[PDB]
């Protein structure tokens, strides 16, 4: 909500709360998405300004604040800031931005994240460009400088992160996405570039430097209808954990498959459905296997914009033989929502 | 940086509220007319509390280095700033005074033995040491604290020592000669009753008292705990890759002065070495008396008498495991000769409605039937193994008595032996 | 304060600080409360939405963040999220609610828990329904129906937890609550149930399986008085610590007396006294023993509804010889609060 | 921004975001003050209430939270409560807080922090009276009762703090300051004096009882000019660490000595200039040498209060035969800022 909106400035706080539950046979181990009371509240504050007629500031950062935690010692645990970023946008040319945000595989990637809790599993986070990671910078042109409608582009540079982790760690990096929409249908074209670290290369699993990640999306969304279809390739960039083994790192190659089919009604209602698939390539040791293989089955109630409930199946096609431990199990999760 | 930007000193206040009312600020009207709108009504509000309550009331519910065990050798990775270290002052448990009372009335009992291979799983660079530490006062016949402080070497009645036998290094603890050790003070440091041995030779053995926490042995994969306590002959070349020394703390820290022994882990090349220069060592000891025969054959009847001695221990623990396993075997076989009675017991009960096709009876008799036959096949399985086990049982008690004639006989040799 | 009211939607930002400071002779291990400083700030956020005249959606979040601790590794000592739920208010046939709240068992022992500062002891955190808890979906009926004035009752379900600590862990749980407010006199009830996990039973004190708290509270509170009296007793499941061995678990039995009589004054002032005492029964070999027995005597000023003052003297009557390393020893707490 | 002002009560939520780098040669291990992603936000609370015409109460509150931290077991590397603190200001006499607040000196200090990124290394934290700390108790005084205009003083008791380290503890301390403003031209003095704790004196350097800090500041800020110098000395407070021997301590003696010079234009800009010298003296092991020193060269843009953008070089003097393992490398921060 719009809380200050003076001299030129607006502030707007926008939090939420979500009650959410996970079901699925056994403990959870095995499935997809876990088991038990998974409630979390979200905060975070968007600020901007107009310093100029043509030149305007913006400054954006959002927390994440678990609830499944006891009030011991794992009361942290969990807890994150998800976006923290700034950046200025020009009137045509464009708008650049620096700071903690998606990259730009994700803009490619966003079509399929429409899901009420599980979805872009492959957009995973503090990973090279297709989920949110800190250290990049970001420029932007919408309507390719105000000449065609609808075809906006994106340039992202990545500053080289040397972490305790090679799951959390990246090095030089360069990335691109481009994004036309047209009458309601929608097409998006990303692809990012970067440098394993040393202790990127020392993990057991993955060969090569050049981490690559790439992806192309496509929707069609009117009507109360959304409809998507994102396919992605990468290289030594998905991380991969080995339960048998219990030894991680990164997958030679990776094609990725996401299928989304969402209708919306005026009574507050809208059932949705997923596919999804991951296929890895020349792992070491395990020649090609499906990281996840699974259908969604789902549906949302809006109450109104500040006010929402939902469920979703995920039908898990993994098979128990996998040979990466991967939970070979069905799952569900049940949420409700407030949020200003 | 940036931090002075406004920031002023002195009191802090920005600017007037805007209305006077530490408590009641709004606008006006009292006498209500009930309305709930109009000029004479009072309220001025709504959706006055149509929430639920959350809790209500105040809600403040409530308000807003282990040490290792005493003579149990363990890995320490090192540091820069040397060894890190923390002994307890809980006594020595009952193995050690055990231990080394039985060996106080050169021979020595293995505490550990060390694996390179394993060891280097966590440590590949293999630059981990193995520290030990016992309370100076059950090493010191006369009382650290009562000593000199010139003195750089006690005499000690037992040392924790690395020695080289059958192919493997290993951590065990000697007495029986003629011992001294360095005697170092402990400075202290930052850490509240933590202190720095530097015995020469070895890094900086950095200590830290602690009696909070109770005491742990650590178990690391290369370090085992070799439950044969003999005593045996120990090595020519004991302590070649040893550093030891009784620390003392000062006389403000109140810290008993503790022993503490850090070995080398050694490689296997190091290992084949260290072998090899003890048979050297044993050969020229060997002889250099009358003649060969003289002492080589006290050396070989006596080695031969420890062996044999291994050998009856081994087959008793084999004997009292078989006994268990047969007396174990034969309950499980009683017991299902009790489940096979039962069965059959409940096929006489139902057996009137055999040939009874329209009786309930006749129902629970065949499953009586498949109750039987299932107890019956139980039955022969547990006979199976009942015999084995009585056949590894006999086994055990015949290995016994071959054993324990290989003693006496080789028991009778080292007489013979010790008299020539 | 109330920030945003618009939209048919409104939301409260209430948050507070506290300067906060405990003596006690020596350092303070043995001390009741312990001594030192231990101000501490709490922000929250309440935010409601009228979806229909008779249906209403509400979340609530709040955390405590502490600032005795240093700006070092031992920063986040302390720092937790105390409630974080939501949940709709019908009309008339009542509401329903999830999240992390308080226990049924809590709305009895409101009465108690009016002090300053301490207080509520029994009342346990993370504990089955006497304190909050996360994974509790609750019904409450006011007036039953509109029924009957001044008659409420709740309903609360608890989903089981499998924490590292058998203290932080819990189970399948059930419990309600009953309470009748006429003309200022109030009566209330309680029970609740629920199935200890393994690694409560695993524990070295404490045996059984099914815990189980009760409690009955009454009360007076008109013309500036505030009487209140709650019984309480429970089964395996107050967590119990023993300093001579270091060993914890919980109480196979525990009776709890908690009463309150506090004046408050026109000019901003309440002074206030409390009686307490908690034992425990059937200890594992302590028998029976007293956890909990001391005096309250405090007061507390109130400049206004923003800002107050507050003391508050503990009497522990707690012997030294007691079998669990108790403190033994008095305590005082002198507090400030600012609170929007 | 004021978010809340009615009831005689005013709420300001103040909170900013900051796209940080740092650059330097090599990894960055001996550079000034780093290298890589340094973005953070903070956010914090300061409200007001008029009790009285004559007396009035505050609190404040301030929380930093860091971006350039993972998602992993590092998220909250780095995040803490700066500030927080209520207190009461009467109308003449002067006012008085308490909670977790600047130290005295730290207002001599201010002077010389007023750099854009570095600055103020001088003004550790948790440090005894140089910087925030929790658990003091301080009286002003304005314009000493309003008898001088421009002249206020003030007084400051610190309890003591027992925590695991002597860099983060304290014990009983004192100390005041004082302030005079007088047609732009501005004079400060403080003194602070206080017990080192027994852990405190474990240290490996270090010796005595007394931790002594005192300073000295003189300025003149007007006409879009800024000028400020600020001279300190201290015993046994300074905080030392050795790489070569990896063992810490406090300084036997130290002197400090800052100046600052900036200018600001009309069109958002601030060009700024800083010199810095610190020498630690009787050192154990070590004599007499210099922790610090260094020139600053940087600048600032305003875009508005709300949007500001900057940069700063350090040109690092220091040798790398230094006897601390200091960093004897020059560094450069590139920063963005959105603060409400």
């Amino acid at each position: 909500a719009e809380i200050y909106n003076k001299d030129g400035n607006k502030v707007d706080l926008y939090g939420k709360a979500v009650g959410l539950h996970y079901f699925s046979k056994g403990n959870g181990e095995n499935s997809y998405g876990g088991n038990g009371d998974m409630t979390y509240a979200r905060l975070g504050f968007k600020g901007e300004t107009q310093i100029n007629s043509d030149l305007t500031g913006y400054g954006q950062w959002e927390y994440n604040f678990q609830g499944n935690n006891s009030e011991g010692a794992d009361a942290q645990t969990g807890n994150k800031t998800r976006l923290a970023f700034a950046g200025l946008k020009y009137a045509d040319v464009g708008s650049f931005d620096y700071g903690r945000n998606y990259g730009v595989v994700y803009d490619a990637l966003g079509y399929t994240d429409m899901l009420p809790e599980f979805g872009g599993d492959t957009a995973y986070s503090d990973d090279f460009f297709v989920g949110r990671v800190g250290g990049v910078a970001t420029y932007r042109n919408s309507n390719f400088f105000g000449l065609v409608d609808g075809l906006n582009f994106a340039v992202q540079y990545l500053g080289k992160n040397e972490r305790d982790t090679a799951r959390r760690s990246n090095g030089d990096g360069v990335g691109g996405s481009i994004s036309y929409e047209y009458e309601g249908f929608g097409i998006v074209g990303a692809y990012g570039a970067a440098d394993r670290t040393n202790l990127q290369e020392a993990q057991p699993l993955g060969n090569g430097k050049k981490a690559e990640q790439w992806a192309t999306g496509l929707k069609y969304d009117a009507n109360n209808i959304y409809l998507a279809a994102n396919y992605g390739e990468t290289r030594n960039a998905t991380p991969i954990t080995n339960k048998f083994t219990n030894t991680s790192g990164f997958a030679n190659k990776t094609q990725d498959v996401l299928l989304v089919a969402q209708y919306q009604f005026d009574f507050g209602l809208r059932p949705s459905i997923a596919y999804t698939k991951s296929k890895a390539k020349d792992v070491e040791g395990i020649g090609d296997v499906d990281l996840v293989n699974y259908f969604e089955v789902g549906a949302t109630y809006y109450f109104n914009k500040n006010m929402s409930t939902y469920v979703d199946y995920i039908i898990n096609q993994i098979d128990s033989d996998n040979k990466l431990g991967v939970g070979s199990d069905d799952t569900v999760a049940v949420g409700i929502v407030y949020q200003f | 940086g940036g931090d002075g930007r406004g920031h002023n000193t002195g009191a802090h206040s920005t600017s007037g509220n805007i209305n006077g009312g530490p408590t009641g600020i709004g606008v006006s009207g009292g006498c209500s007319d009930g309305s709930g709108w109009s000029s004479e009504n009072n309220p001025w509000g709504g959706g006055s509390g149509s929430g639920i309550h959350w809790g209500g009331g105040s809600g403040r519910g409530n308000g807003g280095a282990a040490p290792v065990a005493f003579g149990f050798p363990a890995l320490s990775t090192p540091g820069a700033g040397g060894l890190a270290v923390s002994i307890s002052a809980s006594e020595l448990s009952a193995a050690i005074a055990g231990i080394i009372a039985k060996l106080k009335k050169p021979f020595g009992v293995v505490l550990s033995s060390l694996i390179p291979s394993e060891i280097a799983k966590d440590d590949p660079n293999m630059m981990s040491k193995i520290v030990t530490s016992l309370p100076a006062d059950d090493i010191t016949e006369s009382p650290v604290s009562s000593l000199p402080l010139d003195k750089a070497t006690v005499n000690v009645n037992v040392r924790v020592v690395d020695d080289v036998k059958d192919e493997r290094q290993n951590i065990s603890v000697v007495s029986g000669v003629p011992m001294s050790v360095p005697v170092v003070d402990a400075k202290p440091t930052e850490r509240p009753g933590v202190f720095t041995a530097s015995i020469p030779g070895a890094p900086v053995l950095n200590i830290s008292v602690n009696d909070s926490t109770p005491a742990v042995q650590t178990l690391s994969p290369g370090v085992t705990n070799n439950t044969d306590k003999d005593v045996r002959p120990a090595g020519f070349t004991q302590g070649g890759n040893t550093r030891d020394a009784v620390i003392r703390f000062p006389k403000d820290s109140g810290h008993n002065a503790v022993y503490v022994s850090v070995s080398d882990v050694l490689s296997p090349d190091q290992v084949k070495q260290r072998q090899d220069e003890e048979n050297r060592r044993q050969q020229e000891w060997d002889a250099t008396h009358p003649v060969e025969a003289a002492e080589r054959n006290y050396e070989r009847a006596r080695a031969e008498l420890n062996q044999a001695n291994e050998d009856v221990a081994r087959n008793q623990e084999r004997q009292a495991k078989a006994v268990q396993v047969y007396n174990s075997r034969k309950s499980e076989l009683d017991a299902a000769n009790k489940t096979l009675a039962d069965a059959i017991a409940e096929i006489k009960q139902f057996n009137r409605f055999a040939h009874d096709p329209m009786a309930g009876g006749h129902r629970m008799w065949q499953m009586a039937g498949l109750k039987a036959q299932r107890a019956q096949t139980d039955v022969n399985n547990k006979q199976a193994a009942f015999d084995a086990a009585a056949k590894e049982k006999s086994d055990a008690d015949a290995a016994l008595s071959a054993a324990q004639e290989r003693r006496k006989q080789k028991e009778n040799k080292e007489k013979d032996a010790k008299d020539k």
